[PDB]
């Protein structure tokens, strides 16, 4: 009493009720570095024009 | 001709104090501006020199078809 598969049935994904814990650390990684800080507040004009030599604007 | 023409002395005065004051402060600034620029430069925790790397949005996290990946 064993029916034979149709085309295609055998391919389908299929879902297991398993009982073994989710891996969390599946790559045996570390600690990510720290990544660099945002901008953050409004952009207030530059002090006294471009600072650049005898330019004052 | 001191009434007529020349300028009084409490207005280059001043005049001469606020000239004093602004280019001290651009000279500050300036300063500031080499001991950033170093330190960033040194250290590279700031958003100038930011040297580009690899994006990591184009890692694919789908299954492959092999296991040990």
């Amino acid at each position: 009493g064993w029916v034979r598969p149709d085309l295609g049935e055998l391919s389908k994904v299929t879902k297991v009720k398993t009982d073994r814990p989710l891996p969390e650390n599946p790559y045996h990684s570390r600690a990510r570095p720290e990544p660099n800080p945002e901008v953050e507040g409004d952009l207030k004009p530059a002090r006294h024009g471009s600072r650049l030599f005898f330019w004052t604007m | 001709i001191a009434r007529t023409f020349f300028d009084a002395p409490e207005k280059n005065y001043e005049r001469t104090m606020a000239i004093l004051q602004i280019e001290s402060e651009k000279a500050e600034l300036r300063l500031k501006e080499l001991e950033v620029r170093r330190l960033m430069r040194a250290k590279g925790d700031g958003p100038w020199f930011q040297y580009p790397t690899i994006d990591k949005a184009l890692i694919d996290h789908s299954p492959k078809a092999t296991p040990d990946n």
